[PDB]
């Protein structure tokens, strides 16, 4: 059914830090020369990114899962198809549906089905002597595909694919989010070309794609795809072949920012509203310039942190217990009145007890009880065989 | 301690069928793992249906399936079975527990159901 | 990007209440709406109390639910003949005993176990290991109050005005400066009207 | 405690030298929390970008003042006139690297004729 074919060498990752990106307009609408503060999901000024070393013939072999954790904020510049597609599913298995994203030079296709999954999945792609060209034919990725819903299919809108060679040339962007049943992807594409890894470009994505799907994830793998070389059998080599890619690994978080709009609609400058005491007072002035002196902002509390009861003990002392014991009354003929009121009336006895059917109506929290003060706990002395408990 | 009886077990000729009966006296009232429980002779107790309280379900084991089907009633408290197809190895003694809260798998005794044709 | 045509729903009889206009009073199919979400499922019917704002019930406990916000339809007609079998009808089925108040807009299949008493399914039956998943079993002959009743649900959300999702047979054309209240894509108000660049 | 049938100490509005009514009952003082607010001192944008926190009522290069405690700018011996007021007899400016600086107000250029 399955290969395992995993590597017993792993890297420890490694860590970086992450400018101005995250950002995009809270509403559709749209807006000149106004400032306006916003409050919803976005990614702060500072942070870190993670990118893996891709790379494996110095070598590194590493390809592992991503939990969910409520959407992940993706960017990658591949040049050589690299990342195909992202497959989701706390599971990974046919009992989830997971999502299918394939794009080619044809169509864009984007299929949602519950395709059954192996240990270690990785889509392999040929190159053909006559026809000088490169096609995929080793569609072992899944064995089972059942219960198709969505099957999307269009042509490609932002990407071009006719540099024959790009030196890590675009940026191609991916927003995630899985809220109220959906799980919206934001496209966004930008030239860039410069010498550090992470340039200084500042703008905000626009909504493409708005499919809904109702799931609970926490747990999703990246694929990537892989170039067949032809090896001898005495060669004995590795067999793995991947060439080089990355990309930044983040999560989201709900906090509130600034925004500041220009002429043409677009936010030019943005402050951060919780960075500094500088833009600090910033958050409540709607101005980018302030004036020495002394501006106040939001006080400073401080939360508790132990909240806990102290109950009384004693107070009257085992209700039931001190002539009737945990449970013993006289002759059933005699009904002798007997009630205790101003006291515990606690629950202790029942908790544990043994069998027993009780009145069969427990109304507010059956078993738990021990909420109410009542009247009495007036109990007749009475025996009865308890088989005709219906009666 | 709970009280559990079981009656109507006895020499069945094969493929009969039985209608045996489980009176649930109480019970707290509050089931959810009514079930049944067989022991054959030199072989360990296993699992074979069970019904739940608060729903219709009835799951059944891969070697009673079609030939077993089990059924109790809230207004009587009590958990029938009905029998078909008796093959010589079915002879054994059976057993309807009670689980529920706390209530373990309240046991009983059981009867001695015997399938033979002497 | 349709066109709506709400007046098909005064058709026929029965449904229920609508409890969710939520907007303001004046005429029905003028607005354009922001996106019409078409949920309709089919319940036993015996309380669609549920559905109505607040009041949690035992389907909604671990089904379809709005949380506060609602506005939308909740037209559900009775109708027992249809889509019932004489020797019952096993097809409609519920899942059960699924945690307590789930999230409204979040759908979940799978069954594995609750584990409501200490010993799991571990992938095999056993007592108290029952796979959430109940046959409805309508009965053609059982009540009129319980019998399966269809109800369909909308989303709503009006937040954008100017949408796509609006089919008013009014036609007119348009106006270049004119001081006159305009209505274009389910938005009104007035003033006068300057054409420029943006 | 002073009496039995009563024990819920409380004086004026709301400190409230109480609980609610534990068994022991009895009463000791009021600490549930107490902080309050913050303002930002800054020179001027086209001045500098560092600016200095001042906190309203806090316990606290941190520098205790009546006026609140206030972190980010250190004091001096002496003192010249100011014009960014913080209260209670002390100002914060700024002198020149370059630092926001807070020292007592000075009155005047002194002086017996
Ligand atoms: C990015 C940008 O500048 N956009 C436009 C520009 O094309 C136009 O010529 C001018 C308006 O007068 O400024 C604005
Ligand atoms: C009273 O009941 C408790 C069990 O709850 C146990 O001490 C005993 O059964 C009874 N006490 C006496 C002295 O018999
Ligand atoms: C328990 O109640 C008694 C009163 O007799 C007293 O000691 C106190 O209020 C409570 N706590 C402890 C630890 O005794
Ligand atoms: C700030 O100071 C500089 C020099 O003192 C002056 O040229 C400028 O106009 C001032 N204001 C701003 C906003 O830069
Ligand atoms: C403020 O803090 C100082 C230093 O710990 C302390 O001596 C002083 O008592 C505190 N003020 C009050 C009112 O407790
Ligand atoms: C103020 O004078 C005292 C006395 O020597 C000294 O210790 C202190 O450092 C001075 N303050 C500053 C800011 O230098």
């Amino acid at each position: 059914q399955c290969v395992n074919l995993t590597t017993r060498t792993q890297l420890p990752p490694a860590y970086t830090n992450s400018f101005t990106r995250g950002v995009y307009y809270p509403d559709k609408v749209f807006r000149s020369s106004v400032l306006h503060s916003t409050q919803d999901l976005f990614l702060p000024f500072f942070s870190n990114v993670t990118w893996f070393h891709a790379i494996h013939v110095t070598k590194r072999f590493d390809n592992p899962v991503l939990p969910f954790n409520d959407g992940v904020y993706f960017a990658s510049t591949e040049k050589s198809n690299i990342i195909r597609g992202w497959i989701f599913g706390t599971t990974l298995d046919s009992k989830t549906q997971s999502l299918l994203i394939v794009n080619n030079a044809t169509n864009v296709v984007i299929k949602v089905c519950e395709f059954q999954f192996c240990n270690d999945p990785f889509l392999g792609v040929y190159y053909h002597k006559n026809n000088k060209s490169w096609m995929e034919s080793e569609f072992r990725v899944y064995s089972s595909a059942n219960n198709c819903t969505f099957e999307y299919v269009s042509q490609p809108f932002l990407m071009d694919l006719e540099g024959k060679q790009g030196n890590f040339k675009n940026l191609r962007e991916f927003v995630f989010k899985n809220i109220d049943g959906y799980f919206k992807i934001y496209s966004k594409h930008t030239p860039i070309n410069l010498v550090r890894d992470l340039p200084q470009g500042f703008s905000a994505l626009e909504p493409l794609v708005d499919l809904p799907i109702g799931i609970n994830i926490t747990r999703f793998q990246t694929l990537l795809a892989l170039h067949r070389s032809y090896l001898t059998p005495g060669d004995s080599s590795s067999g793995w072949t991947a060439g080089a890619a990355a990309y930044y690994v983040g999560y989201l978080q709900p906090r509130t920012f600034l925004l500041k709009y220009n002429e043409n609609g677009t936010i030019t400058d943005a402050v951060d509203c919780a960075l500094d005491p500088l833009s600090e007072t910033k958050c409540t002035l709607k101005s980018f310039t302030v004036e020495k002196g002394i501006y106040q902002t939001s006080n400073f509390r401080v939360q508790p942190t132990e909240s806990i009861v102290r109950f009384p003990n004693i107070t009257n002392l085992c209700p039931f217990g001190e002539v009737f014991n945990a449970t013993r009354f006289a002759s059933v003929y005699a009904w002798n009145r007997k009630r205790i009121s101003n006291c515990v009336a606690d629950y202790s006895v029942l908790y544990n007890s043994a069998s027993f059917s009780t009145f069969k109506c427990y109304g507010v929290s059956p078993t738990k009880l021990n909420d109410l003060c009542f009247t009495n706990v007036y109990a007749d002395s009475f025996v009865i065989r308890g088989d005709e408990v219906r009666q | 301690e709970v009280q559990l009886v079981e009656s109507g077990g006895g020499l069945v000729q094969p493929g009969g069928s039985l209608r045996l009966s489980c009176a649930a006296s109480g019970g707290t009232f509050s089931s959810i793992g009514m079930g049944w429980f067989r022991q054959a002779p030199g072989k360990e107790r296993e699992f074979v249906a069970a019904i739940s309280w608060d729903g219709g379900a009835t799951a059944y084991a891969d070697s009673v399936k079609g030939r077993f089907t089990i059924s109790a009633d809230n207004s009587k408290n009590t958990a029938y079975l009905q029998m078909n197809s008796l093959k010589p190895e079915d002879t054994a003694v059976y057993y309807c527990a009670k689980e529920d809260v706390g209530k373990p798998f309240d046991w009983g005794q059981g009867t001695l159901v015997t399938v033979s044709s002497g | 990007n349709c066109v709506a045509d709400y007046s098909v729903l005064y058709n026929s009889a029965s449904f229920s209440t609508f409890k969710c206009y939520g907007v303001s009073p004046t005429k029905l199919n003028d607005l354009c709406f922001t996106n019409v979400y078409a949920d309709s499922f089919v319940i036993r019917g015996d309380e669609v109390r549920q559905i109505a704002p607040g009041q949690t019930g035992k389907i909604a406990d671990y089904n379809y639910k709005l949380p506060d916000d609602f506005t939308g339809c909740v037209i559900a007609w009775n109708s027992n003949n249809l889509d019932s079998k004489v020797g019952g009808n096993y097809n409609y089925l519920y899942r059960l005993f699924r945690k307590s108040n789930l999230k409204p807009f979040e759908r979940d299949i799978s069954t594995e176990i609750y584990q409501a008493g200490s010993t799991p399914c571990n992938g095999v039956e056993g007592f108290n290991c029952y796979f959430p998943l109940q046959s409805y079993g309508f009965q053609p002959t059982n009540g009129v109050g319980y019998q399966p009743y269809r109800v369909v649900v909308l989303s709503f959300e009006l937040l954008h005005a100017p949408a796509t999702v609006c089919g008013p047979k009014k036609s007119t054309n348009l106006v270049k400066n004119k001081c006159v209240n305009f209505n274009f894509n389910g938005l009104t108000g007035t003033g006068v009207l300057t054409e420029s660049n943006k | 405690k002073f009496l039995p049938f009563q024990q819920f100490g409380r004086d004026i509005a709301d400190t409230t030298d109480a609980v609610r009514d534990p068994q022991t009952l009895e009463i000791l003082d009021i600490t549930p929390c107490s902080f309050g607010g913050v303002s930002v001192i800054t020179p001027g944008t086209n001045t500098s970008n560092q600016v200095a926190v001042l906190y309203q009522d806090v316990n606290c290069n941190v520098f205790q003042t009546r006026a609140g405690c206030l972190i980010g700018a250190e004091h001096v011996n002496n003192s010249y006139e100011c014009d960014i007021p913080i209260g209670a007899g002390i100002c914060a400016s700024y002198q020149t690297s370059q630092s926001i600086i807070a020292y007592t107000m000075s009155l005047g250029a002194e002086n017996s004729v």
